[PDB]
């Protein structure tokens, strides 16, 4: 129930409102619709993408030592 | 004053601040990112709040008025019914009365020690 965010500075944020442990002061299913399956389809898209060995030609990737090239121009 | 012991009813009940003229005596930041900033604002006050005794009595006021905000903040409701708790607060009809009586300070401590309660049930089960 806690979402958690990362930064590149190795910080952890917690998302939103921390909502109570289900105590409701009291004296169904949670599906996906169109637009949320196609939005979760494409994050699973761009996190196959986001690999380091499949980001090829990518100014975010480091590239080896000693040799100068990328992982993927490597392979 | 009759719309002042009403706004100042509301605010002791259920924490909402809706203050478009500038008048109530405490008003809220972001009208840091989730905690707020609460001016008191001392030229439209009803008391001097110079001595301990006052100054004891706004803050409890801020107070209870901040809990109130934060439940119904955290239960994502828009005001918090009489029937969650065993203390019913009465609105304010002499505005005069409530000044030169000791009810203003029985009704501030009746709501005070309500918001303390419901917070901590809350916290304590939730």
């Amino acid at each position: 129930q806690f979402d958690l965010i990362r930064l590149n500075n190795g910080t952890i944020e917690l998302n939103g409102i921390l909502t109570p442990k289900a105590e409701v002061l009291t004296k169904i299913e949670k599906t996906l619709n169109i637009d949320e399956l196609e939005s979760v389809h494409n994050t699973f898209l761009t996190n196959i993408l986001s690999h380091k060995l499949f980001a090829t030609n990518t100014s975010e990737i480091s590239v080896g030592d000693y040799s100068g090239q990328p992982y993927p121009t490597s392979l | 004053s009759q719309d002042y012991c009403t706004m100042l009813y509301e605010w002791l009940t259920q924490g909402i601040l809706n203050d478009p003229y500038q008048e109530f005596m405490t008003y809220d930041d972001l009208e840091r990112a989730w905690d707020t900033q609460y001016f008191i604002r001392k030229d439209v006050l009803l008391r001097d709040c110079d001595s301990e005794e006052d100054k004891n009595l706004l803050f409890k006021m801020l107070r209870t008025g901040i809990l109130l905000k934060v439940v119904r903040a955290s239960l994502q409701i828009p005001t918090i019914p009489s029937n969650s708790s065993d203390i019913t607060i009465q609105e304010i009809n002499d505005f005069a009365d409530l000044m030169e009586g000791s009810n203003l300070e029985l009704y501030v401590d009746k709501c005070y020690s309500r918001a303390n309660e419901i917070f901590l049930k809350l916290f304590f089960q939730g």
